[PDB]
């Protein structure tokens, strides 16, 4: 799976 | 009659003097007294009711008088009273009594005769076109600004915030965001107040966005997403052709830029969750931001990119036309000299490409992979950066770039599922740059440098992953990799992997970082395997791994992940095939390893007893 980073 | 005596007659007589013209005179008088004396002759212990008396007159003066009067009259009376009120909000001698000011806002009737409704009525937009009343409006905006910027007590802040949350006020403020209103009409205080009432009120955000409509519908035109977007764009339209060199002497341009920046800031606060950011993206928010940041102003660019970052994980970005936006943003990241912009842009890039093949394709055709190589290469080693804030930024930047790289490399690694994509020559030359010696040296030095930086852990974990994926990519030449030696430590990749692995065990124990520490450990084991296989270096890896203690001891906990267990077993067995004596030196939990021989999984069981035969009989 691709990696997603939450910037909140 | 002196001012002190005249002001006191005015105060004493106010409520029994209903005559309009005398009321005006009395107001000027009281204002004059305050302006001049500053309450200095008033005994400290009498101050509370001295202030209450004045406040009660201010309130009374703002009420409508049954006798019909021209606007000129009311603007003049109110200007005086509002100026007194304004002074109460910043005067040091009045500061201990400021809760009395706040208490005036508390509703007593819940109707149009309440202080808050009279006040909020004075900042009605349609007053801004009235020659006399516009000055009253401007004064009320200063009063809100002074209280919001001024009051330190948190309980008082909370009280004032509650008093402000009523339909009439939010309606009134919103009318300034209507499409037909020139953005030059927008007083900055309108932002201060929105920020203030929205703060920590999750449902107020949702009321402003959704206006009680379904979160899957297009955000309503009555709500702030559509309104704030049209304000962004309306302002952009007016500044677009303007030369930014005039800025120091162009207050209209300065005001519009600031309007755009505060709109970015407000949208940032509103878009608290996934539904909100998806609503924004379906309303063409991302296109709007990228259009606006064409204006050459760095504060504006910084603020736009910050918001882009924030919305970058939106699933709706799978449906937004990105054929023009994305190349523009890559160009921006390429030339913009400030790290905050690089940080935001690369952060955005990493999320936008995630899970979206067609978006990856756009990026590749605009040389996204080449650009990642250039961004990483421009920075010195992390050990050569003295200021902690900037070192952490560079660290997060490189981390963003490699995460973007990793989202690309998936495409080209053989998946049994059957989606073996073939790389074109364009993709191939971009990806192969990542095995050039200069970037390998820099990447391996991040892995082993000796500094206290919050991002470092996540960076080292991400780097291991990059190497894993690069080495599993068929067209990537692997022969030169283990021959690269850094100038600083005289070690090759294995030495650097081993340094990061040691480092992680010396790090503080903290449930915040436990998950990432575990993934770094796993990636280490998994990368040592890949290096063994793909570089045909089974011997070399084993003998260069003397710095690592028995990996089998990684399983002493409740490690349930089957691929990790198998990896640990296999790597250990391969180390002992080439360094036999390590078996006698290591200290293992032998019964645990015997347990693994009878494991459900047949691969694990096979590895287990193969590894078992290596050890003394003891």
């Amino acid at each position: 799976g691709d990696e997603v980073k939450v910037f909140r | 009659m002196n001012i002190t005596q005249a002001a006191e007659q005015a105060i004493r007589l106010w409520f029994n003097t209903p005559d309009p013209m005398q009321r005006l005179h009395m107001a000027k008088t009281i204002r004059t007294w305050i302006r001049q004396d500053k309450f200095a002759q008033v005994d400290q212990a009498n101050m509370p009711n001295c202030v209450q008396q004045i406040l009660n007159i201010i309130y009374d003066g703002l009420k409508p008088q049954p006798v019909q009067l021209p606007i000129s009259y009311y603007a003049q009376l109110w200007y005086n009273l509002l100026d007194i009120l304004r002074r109460f909000t910043f005067l040091p001698i009045i500061s201990p009594y400021i809760h009395q000011v706040v208490q005036m806002f508390c509703p007593r009737e819940n109707g149009p005769q309440d202080f808050r409704e009279l006040i909020c009525n004075l900042i009605s937009l349609n007053w801004q076109k009235d020659p006399h009343m516009k000055h009253c409006a401007n004064q009320v905006f200063q009063i809100f600004n002074c209280i919001i910027m001024g009051v330190k007590n948190e309980k008082l802040r909370t009280e004032f915030a509650q008093h402000l949350k009523f339909e009439k006020l939010v309606g009134t403020l919103s009318e300034y965001f209507n499409p037909q209103v020139h953005p030059g009409m927008i007083n900055p205080a309108i932002f201060i107040i929105f920020r203030f009432i929205i703060s920590k009120d999750t449902r107020l955000k949702d009321y402003f966005i959704w206006n009680n409509n379904p979160h899957d519908q297009p955000p309503p035109p009555t709500g702030l997403i559509i309104k704030l977007n049209a304000v962004m764009i309306g302002s952009y339209r007016l500044i677009a052709g303007q030369n930014p060199e005039t800025l120091p002497q162009n207050p209209e341009l300065a005001h519009l830029i600031q309007v755009i920046i505060r709109t970015f800031d407000l949208l940032g606060l509103l878009l608290h969750d996934s539904d909100a950011i998806d609503g924004f993206v379906r309303s063409d928010g991302v296109g709007a931001i990228t259009t606006v940041v064409q204006y050459p102003n760095n504060d504006l660019i910084r603020a736009g990119c910050k918001l882009l970052l924030q919305v970058s994980d939106a699933k709706a970005l799978a449906k937004t036309p990105l054929e023009n936006i994305l190349p523009f943003l890559l160009r921006l990241i390429e030339i913009h000299p400030d790290d905050e912009v690089i940080y935001s842009g690369t952060g955005f890039l990493s999320n936008v490409v995630a899970h979206k093949q067609h978006v990856k394709d756009i990026a590749i055709r605009s040389n996204a992979i080449f650009l990642l190589h250039t961004i990483i290469s421009k920075y010195p080693r992390l050990d050569e950066l003295t200021d902690a804030p900037k070192r952490n930024r560079v660290c997060e930047i490189i981390c963003n770039c490699l995460r973007t790289l990793n989202n690309f490399l998936m495409m080209w690694i053989p998946t049994p599922n059957g989606e073996t994509k073939t790389a074109g020559p364009n993709e191939k030359q971009q990806v192969c740059k990542f095995i050039e010696i200069d970037i390998l040296k820099k990447l391996m030095s991040c892995l082993s440098c000796e500094m206290d930086t919050p991002g470092l852990l996540e960076l080292r974990s991400t780097i291991l992953r990059s190497f894993i994926l690069l080495l599993r990519t068929p067209f990537v030449p692997k022969d030169g990799v283990l021959n690269v030696i850094d100038e600083n430590r005289k070690e090759n990749l294995i030495g650097h992997i081993c340094a990061a692995y040691s480092w992680v065990f010396r790090q503080p124990n903290n449930t915040r970082t436990q998950s990432t520490k575990q993934q770094l450990v796993e990636r280490t084991i998994s990368l040592l395997l890949v290096l063994m296989e793909q570089c045909g270096a089974e011997k070399e890896v084993a003998q260069y791994s003397y710095s690592i203690d028995c990996p089998l001891n990684l399983l002493n906990g409740n490690q349930v992940k089957p691929t990790f267990i198998h990896n640990v077993l296999v790597v250990c067995d391969k180390i002992l095939e080439h360094c036999p004596t390590r078996a006698d030196i290591w200290t293992i939990d032998r019964p645990m390893l015997e347990g693994l021989t009878n494991h459900r999984n047949s691969d694990i069981a096979k590895a287990a007893n193969s590894l078992l035969s290596r050890f003394p009989e003891n």
